[PDB]
């Protein structure tokens, strides 16, 4: 023998959707963080008045 | 989020519903005790009108 082979190889990235399209769902989850609180804001002060 | 939009829009209804109703109480605000200002200040005289 007298054999030394030490080797390397390269990676295959699984198609993780591979587009920005993920953002739109992320935009919906923005808005549900965003547009919800003022309901309570005006709710508690509607209840004050 | 559309459920949110719907309840938030029914709530920008609601906050304004109770808002717009709210001032009618200020309309009463005169007629609740200035009305009393007529009633008691008058019957203090009706009871003195016999005299």
């Amino acid at each position: 023998m007298a054999e030394d082979a030490d080797m390397r190889n390269e990676l295959e990235e699984m198609q993780r959707r591979a587009d920005q399209l993920a953002d739109e769902s992320l935009e919906s989850t923005r808005r549900m963080l965003q547009l919800v609180e003022e309901s309570k804001d005006a709710g508690i002060r509607t209840l004050v008045m | 989020e559309n459920s949110i939009r719907e309840l938030h829009d029914m709530f920008m209804d609601m906050a304004m519903l109770v808002e717009s109703q709210g001032e009618m109480i200020d309309r009463i605000e005169y007629n609740v005790e200035h009305a009393v200002d007529y009633v008691e200040r008058a019957v203090s005289d009706t009871k003195k009108a016999v005299k």
